[PDB]
């Protein structure tokens, strides 16, 4: 089948909350967000964490095509 | 490769111009 | 005005005696351990009542206060708001937990997101979609190349 | 002390009644001594065995008769002395409200961590050493927190694979670091370590640097604030999601120290 989402309706300010979450990452959201301003740490905090991560995944290729060329001599 | 990777964001942010426009990016990369 | 057991330690011993709330620490049995006969002169509020007269009882402003503290650290931020509770929490004796002593506006919440935040997560689904495909295809190549060799 | 043929205070109920020492019996060579001489058990006689493992007395009740004579250990008996003289008066004024109660009475009448049993076991022990013995860490703590969280995310980053799950992995140890820090002299503190604790905090201020909990404590004092987090988390306001979060790291944290307990938590 499918999927649908819509966007929740505009609530008056009397009856609508706004919060902050505590999680950063992987917080599901229900599509529904407002975005805040972003207040130099954090500029290079996103360098290295790209740079760790990339790292690993070439350790994963790395990883699994030695075990494709050793399973063919058997 | 890794500049690029790390930069593509605020460069885009750049080329964009209104903030409102991409405050809706944002909103795109998120409902993505 | 007094307790008769320590309501951190939980023993009796040499007390001190709050103004407010009745209940008494040992010289140890605080935060810092106050040194007898040495104890700061005035009025010996304790850590609630320092927290109670910090935000003058008033919801708003403990509110703001402690919006403004995570705003602070951002970097320890899932943390940030059980580093609040500290402050209003007076120093106990470690009690063991019960498991180790053994053997509606609510709805249409908005979600207050950040750029970077949104730019991690979508780096995040992003490399974990490619590297599930990625993985997919070569567990399916893996399995053709069985298939063929055992044919 | 103990006399045979001496007075004795006894407990018998809730109350203390006088009594004569006729035997006095040695668990350790299954044998009493009595008075008009070593001697065991007779054929007839025997000892409850609640007790006679203890030191026993045979006694005999004053003012009542030889069927109430029975064999009492350390815990019913006591020495005649004017303590045991005072709260026998303190018990005997208790037996007398009893009976002005009855008197009233009858006159108003008329009218979601889930960790494995070794985590548990540790605990314990840790527990029994820092309870029931005076012995505590060592001052240095040897290898500190810093240590473990350190090569954790060493080990555990170049074992996550997205660049967001590894941000979470510096956020919580980064976290956990300043919460250990911070709620040390909170809540992660036994008896005798307060004093150390102390000692600790006037050490710092001699050399000028300031004081910190995370490399001085070891990492044992970190598995016990794994150990209240589900408590101390749940007390006020938090969410679904964020706890989910928390309770994950927890317990991957939790399986790589699983992965080499040996190395921190041996004696
Ligand atoms: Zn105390
Ligand atoms: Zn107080």
């Amino acid at each position: 089948n499918y999927k649908v989402w819509k966007k929740q309706r505009l609530i008056n300010k009397k009856n609508q909350l706004y919060y902050e979450p505590l999680q950063k990452i992987g917080y599901q959201n229900n599509g529904n967000i407002q975005i805040i301003p972003t207040t130099n740490s954090i500029k290079y905090d996103f360098f290295d964490k790209i740079y760790k991560s990339k790292m690993v995944q070439k350790r994963k290729l790395f990883q699994f095509q030695e075990s494709l060329i050793d399973k063919l001599v058997s | 490769s890794l500049n690029e990777e790390v930069t593509f964001f605020e460069k885009a942010k750049r080329y964009i111009g209104n903030k409102h426009l991409y405050t809706e990016f944002l909103k795109i990369l998120n409902l993505y | 005005e007094n307790e008769d057991f320590c309501s951190a330690c939980n023993q009796s011993g040499s007390f001190l005696c709050c103004d407010t709330c009745p209940k008494s620490f040992h010289f140890l049995c605080l935060d810092p351990p106050i040194d007898p006969n040495n104890l700061p002169k005035g009025d010996w509020h304790c850590n609630e009542c320092k927290f109670k007269i910090f935000i003058n009882n008033s919801m708003a402003t403990l509110k703001k206060i402690e919006s403004n503290f995570i705003k602070q650290n951002n970097n320890v931020k899932i943390f940030a708001k059980l580093l609040f509770n500290i402050d209003s929490h007076n120093p106990k004796q470690f009690q063991l937990p019960n498991y180790i002593k053994e053997t509606f506006n609510q709805d249409f919440k908005i979600t207050q997101i950040d750029e970077n935040s949104i730019k991690y997560d979508f780096f995040d689904k992003i490399y974990k979609s490619k590297m599930v495909q990625k993985r997919k295809l070569f567990q399916f190549q893996e399995s053709l190349i069985d298939k063929l060799v055992s044919n | 002390e103990f006399a045979l043929g001496g007075r004795c205070l006894a407990f018998h109920g809730p109350l203390m009644y006088e009594a004569k020492i006729l035997k006095i019996w040695d668990p350790s060579s299954k044998m009493y001594t009595s008075i008009p001489k070593p001697q065991k058990l007779g054929e007839d006689e025997s000892i409850p065995e609640e007790i006679i493992n203890g030191k026993c007395f045979f006694i005999h009740y004053q003012g009542w008769k030889s069927s109430w004579d029975e064999w009492v250990g350390y815990d019913r008996i006591r020495a005649y002395n004017e303590e045991n003289i005072a709260m026998k008066k303190r018990l005997a004024n208790e037996a007398k409200e009893a009976k002005k109660s009855l008197l009233e009475q009858q006159k108003k009448k008329k009218l979601s961590l889930q960790i494995p049993i070794k985590l548990k076991s540790v605990l314990v022990d840790d527990w029994e050493y820092v309870t029931k013995d005076k012995k505590i860490c060592r001052l240095p703590a040897d290898v500190t927190v810093e240590m473990v969280l350190n090569k954790y995310e060493h080990e555990v980053s170049q074992e996550l694979e997205s660049p967001g799950s590894q941000s979470q992995l510096s956020e919580y140890c980064a976290g956990l670091k300043l919460y250990f820090d911070k709620c040390l002299g909170n809540m992660l503190l036994y008896r005798l370590e307060r004093l150390q604790y102390d000692e600790l905090l006037k050490k710092s201020s001699k050399d000028q640097k300031p004081l910190v909990p995370i490399r001085i404590y070891g990492a044992i004092h970190l598995l016990r604030l794994i150990s209240v987090l589900p408590e101390l988390i749940s007390s006020t306001t938090m969410d679904l999601q964020s706890c989910q979060l928390l309770i994950k790291q927890t317990e991957d944290f939790l399986v790589w120290l699983l992965m080499h307990v040996d190395e921190y938590f041996n004696d």
